[PDB]
Order: structure tokens, then C-alpha cells, then sequence
């Protein structure tokens, strides 16, 4: 049975009895930087099991009127164990990441989520005449959510779902590494993202390599007396984490 | 010279169809476009799964 | 020097030419090549990727997820057409914006089959059978299930396998068709009906969502490079 | 060579083979074809995806900028052109480039310079052919502040001298980016404190381009309009993405207004009756 | 004659072209070549030569040898930063004019390591240990020795060997950086502190001069030819 | 070929090896690299110093002179150009050449000639294309004193005839210097008594260059501006030297005004805080 | 003819990259620049010492 | 470049010339050739076919 | 190069008559006309009969 699967990274292990295979980035699997592609001359540090493990973020509640959510990495993991510590003390970073979104219900509930990883998910502002604030793009492990209607915020992100806050069609986000969580068949979604960037390495605070978006295309629904609380938890584990440029920790 | 004969794109009188080329400049950036590179691998986007899925079989089992 | 005679078309500038030209930056050391994931070689690699189709594109949903929702209900609905649309990958408002159609709009000619994947998003207890039919140009759109059933159809049985593919074969007179399809290069229509019905147990929703995906097959191809009519401006941006 | 797949002849069927059934939840795009869901005939398909190549797709000169500069020093008219090179002010080419996240390629740049004589009551002249000068100034180089600035000496900066009447000036340039690939999208900032510039402008810096008339002066006011054209060649693209849906507002960011997913119609079952004998 | 078609860019004049052209002086007998000492092949041969750096470039010393002086004194000075500056070989006012930086200004791109050689010019009786640190971009400039010590540092012990090299490794994200460095292509900072202190015998100066030298390594290289912004005029000289 | 050195992977250390310690007094520039003062990783550096070549550095057309000459003989306007060839009147190119003491190379000379019609109330004309004549006169040759002097016969002196509209005239010249190499600096005199001329002008003598309109006369006054461009090729340079710091004052000597070593700043410990969340 | 094929500078599509050249003029001064001469010897300026100095050793002893 | 001398008739346009010229549509995939009945190679193939002659071509 | 020598059309001094050709463009549509294809088969229009008819014989018998 390919339904059941097990994931093991570091001192963490995830279990599943209702998965749907595993999407591996753009056909590639996380790998350390090679010598014929490196730029930083200093010998990198590789904490390995210390940083490459499963980090669970704050759960989110899926409601009949939920429009979606989104996280930005590696920023969202700035306060996660040693992975966040290396981000502070190092100028350059490089990691893989294994996204694992969980969400279970019952054979009597219905709904369908879209777990996607969007590289360089540059987003727009609510007020097209103004700019956006980092605080409105990503706020730690705290998820930002999409709205079923237009937003008005000064420096807020245009959370209107239909445009995914990028000025595009949500139905075309399938062009990015993704999976769906169709409650009647699924229970979770896993995506192994390889380091994608136009540079061997990059800062992890200044640059948001990719954005994880969970947009429901099939509204959550159910009958009376059926558990109304359906949470959606996101777990991610860095892979082949390398760091360069060691210096005094950065004051957030 | 360093002439290099290639094949031309089919004409409206098919079913001497080759051209000659020589680079005159020292920089590769000066050369003409590579309109004849026909490589493909949709797998990256259409089948980026870890476990090979056989068409004639159930996606899940 | 060598006696030469200039031919017509000299000194002109054709945006689609392809000649050699002196480099303004001699001996420039290009930045080392880096193997980046997900490289694209042919645009068809994109048009072959399934993308959600906004079948329910009614004025009231042009900006909501309901545009993608294709409701199905329990109870007698025989003779009722769940949905329908023309087969214009680049002209039909339903496909016009999908990854597939979005690319076709950069070309004037197209050819090949299309894969319409349907996914049932109801509960694991809901069951049912739908009739996905495709009728080639020539006659009026199927008004009844019998008429639709006479054409290329697929009877989808909802079960563990959530999705079901309705491959629309390329049944054209000419080898290619215009993205800006007219009556001459008509492709036909696609109508969905209830083969049986959607039965459901007590304490379970009666309305379910059915998503639609569209993508090109291994026999698809575009041909006439043109500019897309989905982008323009009135002055230089700033 | 770049041929399309042929259709194998298929006959009746009745087995446990379920090529039509699948599960999109896996993120896997069905690889089904007509022969899998019906009886098909053998067809030797000779069609080719030769024009779908990223090379043939992007390798076509497209206008990226346009400015006007005058000859005489009358009023507050600019006598020279200035431009912070980038392809985000022309929606057409900008939309194509944005189909991919990263790009790498050399480029052929062509200039279409045209002049004219501004209207007037008494404007009888006899001006010789107008010669123009286009100078590229990479980030950091000295910028001219007049049509007689020393910067126009073009000691080391690449520059072109063209006289009207002749074929539009052209010249190729390699892959300038200091990175391993040009970036169309940068979901990051310019400063580590996560502020300052956000997006493209945060890292892209191809320098500036200046133009002017090398002619001293014209009896009566005249103006010229230079149009810059880009034609990438020896192309490489990575990470495809959803095409632009909302109209472009600014050329510095991706701001947009909530746009409709697509055009509307009567109902989900609406299909125009085109057969009416 | 041979049918020819002129391509765009004909009859133009690009200052960086490279074609053949008729000699105005046919069969001219060039003066015999003479082997002259110190021939230059690549400009990098110059940027690799140490040149005194004006670290003390304060308004009052912009025209005196004090601009190169980096004083160090005897007595407790713990927690005190001897000096500091950004790592902008071509933009930083400190390097901007050195042989190295002076050359980088003819280019827009640069890459490689830099050798900062420090020479103690005090008396033969003076002793001491200095901490030469280099912090890559990302955090605020080291306010204390502890903060600076966390980065790439070198503890220089003054002795018979007058000079000490602090090689600043190329730790960048991108392969190249702009000479006209911005925040994106930041390189970091270099701060000097007192590891211990400068002890001295009786009848010996208490203030000493420490010269700084800067040069490129064998892994350095420039790339984008441009005009230097350190020279101009308002009219033809006479 | 012109590749850069790679960085060998280095590990911990604890020996009597002192690569970091040295003595500049020897006049020897430290040959240390990152791997000598820290732990480094192996890096296959593919960068190339191909554009740092003295050839690629100096081989770029740079303006060296510019003068204006009129067509009609009205007032005291010069109808022809005269110029004592040298590259010391254009700071840009002059500064590069002066990075080295001696130079040897052939040269590509390009001319950008443009004309115009001086302003007026009634200046309606119909002048045919203007043809120009540039004549080089090596030291000693007869110099023309008018636009109709016999010297323009160009019996043996090299000369170019160019008509407006066509591509800017060009032509190469070998290594003229009577010495084994051109001299950018001459710390000596022209006379043995240590007086007379001092420096460049004391020995350099590339002759003169004259220009004019071959057209007899224009109905109304018109003027042309010729710009001379130099592009050394097949270059050789010796004895490098400190780049020019003080602005150029005269084109005959190295006179200068006490200039600052560099820009100022708050203090030796001043470093702008660019991180402010 | 006296054609001479050389190697072009790397392009933006690496990891037929050669050009042909023929001199038409009788004077060497007419030929194009030598943009491909990559010789080096910094020793003249960086290490013009009479006694070889080994990096890993003391400059003076 | 290669010293060239333009001969008379340059830049002209003769309707019956026959030179090469850049394609405005690079790498266009021409529609597969189909063997259609009754192909003509030479116009004489037509002039060799009998056709009724209007010998009685009087005004009426 | 990929030169291809063919035969020229008879001149007004008949009874070195060949030319050379090289394609410079990548598309066959760029090549010159095929003014030298002399194929014929009038049978299609002059004798499209099912039963071969011998000239020296009666059309019907
Ligand atoms: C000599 C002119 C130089 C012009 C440089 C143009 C560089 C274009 C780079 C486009 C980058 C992008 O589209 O992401
Ligand atoms: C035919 C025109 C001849 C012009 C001769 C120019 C010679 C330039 C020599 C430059 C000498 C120097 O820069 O030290």
C-alpha cells in the first residue's frame, strides 16, 4: 500500500496512512553545494541533524469561509531551534526543505486544499500606489491569510484569493511544486523542495526564497453534530543546510 | 574557413536543403540565435512524483 | 574590391531576423553557469501541465473560487445538463486563461488532443456516475443525455480514485486550427450529465464540488507566433 | 527531430487497466492520450514543436523603451536622453519574460532613431544629416549633465555613432548579470533589516543609457525619438510561472488591482447555437 | 556582383568594435622592438601590488601624511575601536584611491579576496597584540571586541616581523559584486581592536603609527569596462 | 586560459608556519590567500581576467580632439581645421595612457564629422551633400594657409575625402615613434643646457592634421565639427605608475593644484549603520 | 584562402564555438586588436626581490 | 572589412529577380504535404488539352 | 562551405556554363525559386482513360 509512508529527518519522524505519493520539487532532490558551483571561499558549516529536522509551525483552523493562508521561508523558521540560530550568526545560507501539510477530517466531511510552493513569490500591495511592509509579507511562524474579497490596508498585501496576491490566476498555481488535500482521499501533502535560486547561496532574512500557500478550492463542509474544528498543521524540515560568513548574531 | 553546414527547416515543397554558417566575431555573444535546439523533458512539471506512476494503474492503492 | 550587388531588403530591420553582430563588450567573462532546478526547453512543457479551469465563469463569480466550482447535487436531476462549453482552448472564456490557453494566445495555430481531468471533492461517502461527453462540430449541442451519449463520451464512476480523465481526441478536418477559432475551424462542444445520480448517507452534504483541469497531450503543438491580446498599456509605466 | 508523438492504433477493451482513473492529489499530471480512452487509428504525426522552443519564443526584437530629445536649447526641453535600463516599462515583452522566474542569455540590441522638425510659421532650413550618439554607462560610471559634458568622450564606455538614413544601429551584449541568471522576481529586500527596496529594483542594475545629437545646433527646433529593442538569444529559462493576469501598474513592483479570472457568460451550460438553417 | 544584403548596424560606429582597416601609411618600417623592463600584460598585475591605505581620512588630514597614520597608544584602551570601515574596494573613500581601488573604478564588477597588510612603525621596544576582525554583511558593526571576535579575525602579535596580513576572504552570495556597491552587494566591515595592549619601556614614545596596505589576491578579477569618475574637464586643455 | 586561481581546501593549523607574518620593508607584496589564514573549502574558480588585458583595456575608441570650421568666408571664422596631434587635451583617454610610462602600438583612427546651418531670418537653401577633406601633415611638410592652399593637393601626404551621410571615415596607422616606444612622461629637456621645453612636448612630435570643406562655398554660413577618435591596438605597455590624482590643468605639462588624497568622513571608526529594522 | 580559425569567448549558453579570420590588408597595422593574449607575470611588481621569499616563512631572520 | 565595390543595379527591385531573403517566421513547421490528384508541373500540360472552339463567333 | 554547383541556362553564344550556390539562411523558405524543375506528365489531363488507347487504332470498336 503506497497510502502509508514514513519520513525520518534528524530526531523527528512523521507518519501517514493516507498520503498521495510525494512531489519532489522540479524533479530534483536537495543536495549540498558542489565545488564547481561555489563562490564563498570559507569552509561552510553543516549542522546536519541539528538543523535538518521537522519543525512544526502554529496550526491553523479551516473554516467554511476560509480563503487561504501563506508562509514565507526560510524567514518563518527564524526562531526554530538551531536552524534559526545559524540564520542569525551567518551571512549566507542554503537549504532544501521537506514541506508536510497535515489535515484530517472524516468520510463525512468534504473539502480540497491546494498545497503549493511558489519560488520568489513577490507579492503586491493593497493600495497599488503604495508599497508593502515586511511585517505584512511574513510574520514568523504566524500565518498570513487570504481574503475572499479585496483588501484596503496601507502597506498590506492584496489578500484577495482569486489573484493569489501576485496578480495572476489561482488556477494556474499548479505550475509550481504542489499537491492537493482532497479529504475524501487525502490526509496530508508532502513536497520536497530543492534549493531554487539564481545564486549558489543567499541571506535568509533579507530574501524569502519561496512561499507556501494553502488555498482551498473546495469549501470545507459537513452536516450537524460533525466535528466543526478542522485544523491544518504545517511541518517543514531543512535539507542539506549549509552556512557561510560567520559573524555576530543579527539583532531582529 | 571554419564553415559549418547544417540542415534547413522543411520547405513548402518537400515529400540541397542545408545552409552554411561561419562566425566572423570573436565573442560567442555575437553569434545568431540557437533556433535549432529541440530538447524536452516535461517530467519536471507533469510528473514530479517520487514514486513512478504507471498510467494503466490506480494512482492510489 | 569584390564586385557586390545589394539585394532588396538591405539596411532594413526585421524584428524576427537572425544575423551576427559585433559585441559592445569584447572578451566579457560571463558568470559561471549554475545548474538551476526546473529548466524549461519548450513552452509545450507548460501547456501540458494541468491547471484548474473556471467552468462556472458567471459574472457573479469572476473574482471568487466559485468560478472553479462545478456543483453536483443529490436527488433526481435526470435530463439536466450539469455544464457545457465550446472547445476553444484559446478563445473560449473557460479555457482562455488556463496555463494551456494562456500559452496558445502567443500563437495563432494549434493542434493536438486535450486532457480534461475531473476531480470529485465531495465526501468519502458520496457516490455517483457522471457522463462526460464530447460532440464534434456539425450538429446542435446535445439537449438530452441520449444526444450527448451518441458522441465521444466517458462514464465516470466516483470512488477511491478521485480524478477521471476525459481525453478530447483531435478530430479535425485540417491538420491545424486557429486559436482565434471561427465557425470553419470549429472544435465542437463538451457537455456533462448525470449517468445515474449522487447518493449520500444521512448527515452528509448534498452539494459537492467538482474541479476541472485542462492540459495538452503528447500530440499537441502550437505554430504561429503572435502577441497575446491579454496585455496592453496606454503609456510607459513608472 | 522535435516531432510530436504519434497515435497508436487502439481497439476494443475490457480489463482492469484504469488509465482514465487517477488522483490529482499526487500533483501528477495525467499522461493519458486518445488511444487510452477509445478506439484510435494509427497516425504518423509529422507536426513539430520547433516554434515552441524558448529560443524561438523569446528571440524576437521587442521594444523596451522610448524617449524624445530636442536639438535646440529652447525652454525646458531635454536635449539628451537618459535611461535606467530594464524591461519593465513595456508590458508586452515584460509579460513574456515574467513567464519564467530566472533567465540567462546574450542579447541583440537594436535602435530605431527618427527625427522631425517642430511646426512653425517660418521654418525654412537646410540641415545636414543628423548624427546621433548612444552611450552605455555601467553602474558607477560618470553621468553627463549636458549635451556637451566631458562624459561623452566615451573613453572606455561602449558608445555608438549613427547618422540618419543608414540602417538602424545594432550590437550584441553577453550575460551581464553578476548572478548565475537574470532574476525576473525577487521576493526579498535590498537591506538586511527587511526594508528599503523590494523586488526587482532591489538587485537588478544594468546601468544607464544616454543619447544625444552630436550636431552643435539646429536653426529651428527639432526633436528625435529613440526606440530601444531587445532580442535575447542563446536563451535559458528556469521555474515557469502563471502568466500576468492583472494589468501592470508600476514598473518597479508587481502591484495590481483585483482582476477577473476571465470573461463572463450566461451560465455554465451556455453554448451559442451556431447551426441555424 | 555577389548578391548581398546589408544587416542592421551597418555604417555605424561603435567605439568598442574591432574590424580591419586600410593603413594610411603603407609599408611603414616600424622602429625595432626593444625589451624594456617592467612590462604590463594585465591590469590585475597592478591591483595585486600593496599600496598605502589612507584609513585616517578625516577632513583635517586629506592633504597630509596623517591620512595614512593609524595611531595606537600605551595604557588601558579596552573596548575602544582603533579603527573601522566598509569593504568597498572601489566605493569606500578609504580604498577608493589606492592602486587597487583606482583600477576597479575602470570596471563595474569585481570579485576575489583582498590582502590588508598592517605594519607596526613603533620602536623596537614597543610590544602589543591587536585583533583585526572582518564581519560579513548581515548584522550591525561590532560595537565590542566580543562581537568583532565572532567574525573572521586575525590576532596580530607585534615582534621582529613588522607586518601582518589580514586576508579578507571572498564570502559573497553572487560570483561578482559592483564596484559601485549598494546594500544588496554589501561586503561587510573591518574593525580593529586591542587584543591586549601596547606596553613600552621608559624613555620610549607612547604613540605609534600603524600603516595599512591593500592589494588583490590571485583570485581577484574585474569585469565591466567603464569610465572612472575621478577625472573630468569643462573644456579642452591648452 | 586567463583563468583565476582556485582556492585549495584548508583545515585546522598549529605549526611554526607564518604565512600571515612578513615584512613590507623588503618591498615584497605578500602572496597570501584565504586558505593561509583560515579554513577554506575547495572552489573551482572559473573567473577570467580576460577583460583586464592591457589590450582590452586600451583598445577602445576614445575622443582626443574636436574643432569647428565654417564654410563661408564671413568675419574672422576659421574655414579649416589645424591640430598638433597628441592625446593630452582629453582627460579621459589621457589618464589611461598615463597609467604607464611607455607605450607601443598601432592605432585605429576614426573621424566623426557633423555639419549644421547657423541660425538666421532668411536661410532657405538647397546645398548638395558636403564633402570634407582630412589631411595628415608629418613634421616638416608644407602647411596650408587657406582652404585653397596648394598644400591640399595631397601629393604624398595621407588624406581622406568623405561625404556626409556615409559611415564615419577610418584608417589605421603603425607605430610612428622614432623611439622604441611612445613616451607618456619625459623628465628631461629639449636642450642640453637643461632649458627650453620640459616634458612630453620636448620630444613627441606626431605632426599636424588639417581639415576643410572641399565645397567651394555655401549660400548662408554653415559650420562643421570634427571629432578625432583614437583606438590603440596591438598594444604593449611598460612601467606602471600612480593614476592621476590632481585635475589636469595644462595639456603641455603636469602642473596641478594640491589635491586631497581622497574624500573625508566623520572619523577613522565611522561606518554607516545600514541595518535599522 | 589563408583562413585561420580560433576559439570564441564563452557564451551565455555553455556548460561550434569558434570563428574564422582572414587578413585582407598588406600591413599588420590593419589587423584587428589582439583581445586574446592572456599572459601574466606579476612577479615584476609584487616580488621584485633578489632572494626568493617563501610565504610560510619569516620575511627576515 | 573585406574591401567591396557595389555594382550598378544595387538596392533596386526587379520583379523577376531571384535572391535569398530572411524568413519573417523562423522555424515555422509547414503543414505536412498531402498527395493531391491532378498536379500541374508545366502549363503546356493544359494547352495540350482539347477545348471546344467557338468557330461560329458571330455577334448574334 | 556547403557550396553546390549547378548548370546555367544556355546562353546566346552556344553550339564554364555553371554557377555556384550557398544557402545562408536556416529556413528553406529563404532559398531562391526552383526555376530548374522540369517534370511533366500530361497524361493526367490528356489521357485520363481507364483503358489505354493506341493512337494508330480506333477509339471505339
Ligand atoms: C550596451 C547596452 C547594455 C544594456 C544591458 C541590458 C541588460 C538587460 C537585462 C534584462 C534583465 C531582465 O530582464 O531580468
Ligand atoms: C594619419 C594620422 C596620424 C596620427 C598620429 C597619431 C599618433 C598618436 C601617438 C600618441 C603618442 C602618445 O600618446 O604618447
Amino acid at each position: 500500500s503506497d497510502r502509508v509512508r514514513s519520513l525520518t529527518l534528524g530526531n523527528s519522524t512523521i507518519t501517514t496512512q493516507e498520503s498521495a505519493n510525494v512531489v519532489v520539487g522540479y524533479g530534483r532532490w536537495p543536495e549540498y553545494l558542489r565545488d564547481d558551483e561555489a563562490t564563498a571561499e570559507d569552509q561552510p558549516t553543516q549542522p546536519d541533524v541539528a538543523t535538518c529536522r521537522f519543525y512544526t509551525l502554529e496550526s491553523v483552523q479551516w473554516e467554511k469561509n476560509s480563503a487561504g493562508w501563506w508562509w514565507k521561508f526560510p524567514e518563518a523558521l527564524k526562531d526554530m531551534g538551531l536552524f534559526g540560530q545559524n540564520m542569525l550568526y551567518h551571512y549566507l545560507g542554503r537549504a532544501g526543505y521537506t514541506i508536510h501539510v497535515q489535515c484530517n477530517a472524516s468520510k463525512f466531511h468534504q473539502g480540497c486544499l491546494l498545497v503549493v510552493c511558489v519560488p520568489e513569490a513577490e507579492m503586491g500591495c493593497s493600495q497599488t500606489d503604495k508599497e508593502v511592509a515586511a511585517m505584512n509579507l511574513t510574520k514568523g511562524e504566524a500565518a498570513h491569510k487570504f481574503e475572499p474579497t479585496k483588501t484596503n490596508g496601507e502597506h498590506t498585501v492584496q489578500s484577495i484569493v482569486c489573484n493569489a496576491g501576485m496578480g495572476v490566476g489561482v488556477g494556474n498555481l499548479t505550475i509550481y511544486p504542489h499537491q492537493w488535500i482532497n479529504l475524501r482521499t487525502n490526509n496530508c501533502a508532502t513536497i520536497v523542495m530543492p534549493y531554487v535560486n539564481s545564486v549558489p547561496m543567499d541571506n535568509m532574512f533579507r530574501h524569502y526564497n519561496f512561499t507556501l500557500m494553502v488555498i482551498p478550492f473546495a469549501p470545507l463542509d459537513y452536516a450537524a453534530q460533525a466535528s466543526e474544528y478542522v485544523p491544518v498543521t504545517v511541518t517543514i524540515a531543512p535539507m542539506c543546510a549549509e552556512y557561510n560568513g560567520l559573524r555576530l548574531a543579527y539583532q531582529q | 574557413m571554419g564553415a559549418q553546414v547544417s540542415t534547413q527547416k522543411t520547405g513548402a515543397h518537400e515529400t540541397i536543403i542545408h545552409y552554411t554558417n561561419i562566425n566572423y566575431y570573436k565573442d560567442a555573444a555575437s553569434n545568431s540565435a540557437n533556433r535549432q535546439d529541440f530538447t524536452q523533458d516535461p517530467g519536471k512539471f507533469t510528473e514530479p512524483v517520487k514514486d513512478i506512476m504507471i498510467k494503466t494503474m490506480p494512482a492510489l492503492n | 574590391g569584390l564586385p557586390v550587388l545589394n539585394t532588396p531588403g538591405s539596411n532594413q530591420f526585421m524584428t524576427s531576423d537572425d544575423f551576427q553582430s559585433p559585441s559592445a563588450m569584447p572578451q566579457f567573462d560571463v558568470t559561471p553557469h549554475m545548474d538551476i532546478p526546473g529548466e524549461v526547453h519548450n513552452l509545450m512543457e507548460i501547456a501540458e501541465v494541468d491547471s484548474v479551469v473556471p467552468v462556472n465563469n458567471i459574472k457573479a463569480n469572476l473574482q471568487s473560487m466559485d468560478a472553479y466550482h462545478i456543483e453536483v447535487n443529490t436527488g433526481n436531476y435526470q435530463g439536466e445538463k450539469i455544464f457545457a462549453f465550446q472547445m476553444q482552448p484559446g478563445l473560449e472564456s473557460v479555457f482562455k486563461r488556463t496555463l494551456m490557453g494562456e500559452i496558445l494566445n502567443y500563437y495563432a495555430h494549434w493542434s493536438g488532443s486535450i486532457k480534461l481531468t475531473f476531480t470529485f471533492c465531495g465526501s468519502a461517502m458520496a457516490t455517483g456516475k457522471l457522463l462526460l461527453a464530447y460532440s464534434p462540430p456539425g450538429a446542435d449541442v446535445p439537449a438530452t443525455r441520449k444526444q450527448a451519449m451518441l458522441g465521444t463520451h466517458m462514464i465516470w464512476d466516483i470512488g477511491l480514485q478521485s480524478s477521471c480523465v476525459l481525453c478530447i481526441p483531435w478530430i479535425s478536418q485540417t491538420h491545424y486550427r486557429l486559436v482565434q477559432q471561427d465557425e470553419y475551424t470549429s472544435a465542437g462542444n463538451v457537455t456533462c450529465w448525470y449517468q445515474t445520480g449522487i447518493v449520500v448517507p444521512p448527515g452528509t452534504p448534498n452539494k459537492c464540488v467538482v474541479l476541472c483541469f485542462a492540459s495538452a497531450c503528447n500530440d499537441f503543438s502550437v505554430r504561429m507566433l503572435r502577441d497575446t491580446p491579454f496585455i496592453g498599456q496606454t503609456a510607459l509605466l513608472q | 527531430i522535435a516531432r510530436v508523438a504519434d497515435t497508436v492504433a487502439s481497439g476494443p477493451s475490457n480489463s482492469t487497466s484504469i488509465p482514465a482513473l487517477t488522483a490529482v492529489e499526487t500533483g501528477h499530471t495525467s499522461q493519458v492520450e486518445p488511444s487510452d480512452t477509445m478506439q484510435t487509428r494509427h497516425v504518423k504525426n509529422y507536426h513539430s514543436r520547433s516554434e515552441s522552443t524558448v529560443e524561438n519564443f523569446l528571440s524576437r526584437s521587442a521594444c523596451v523603451y522610448i524617449e524624445e530629445y530636442y536639438t535646440k536649447d529652447q525652454d525646458n526641453v531635454n536635449r539628451y536622453m537618459s535611461w535606467t535600463i530594464n524591461a519593465r516599462r513595456m508590458v508586452q515583452l515584460r509579460r513574456k519574460f515574467e513567464l519564467f522566474t530566472y533567465m540567462r542569455f546574450d542579447m541583440e540590441i537594436t535602435f530605431v532613431i527618427t527625427s522631425r522638425q517642430l511646426p512653425g510659421t517660418s521654418i525654412a532650413q537646410d540641415m545636414p544629416p543628423l548624427t546621433h550618439q548612444i552611450m552605455y554607462i555601467p553602474p558607477g560610471g560618470p553621468v553627463p549633465n549636458s549635451v556637451t559634458d566631458f562624459a561623452w568622450q566615451t573613453s572606455t564606455n561602449p558608445s555608438i555613432f549613427w547618422t540618419e538614413g543608414n540602417a538602424p544601429p545594432r550590437m550584441s551584449i553577453p550575460f551581464i548579470s553578476i548572478g548565475n541568471a537574470y532574476s525576473n522576481f525577487y521576493d526579498g529586500w535590498s537591506h538586511f533589516s527587511q526594508n528599503g527596496v523590494y523586488g526587482y529594483n532591489a538587485l537588478n542594475n544594468m546601468g544607464k543609457l544616454y543619447a544625444r545629437h552630436v550636431n552643435k545646433d539646429t536653426p529651428y527646433q527639432m526633436s528625435s525619438t529613440i526606440r530601444v529593442y531587445f532580442k535575447p538569444k542563446h536563451i535559458r529559462v528556469w521555474v515557469p510561472r502563471p502568466p500576468r493576469l492583472s494589468p501592470y501598474i508600476k514598473s518597479s513592483n508587481v502591484n495590481f488591482n483585483p482582476t477577473n479570472l476571465t470573461d463572463e457568460r450566461s451560465s455554465i451550460t451556455y453554448v451559442p447555437d451556431t447551426i441555424r438553417p
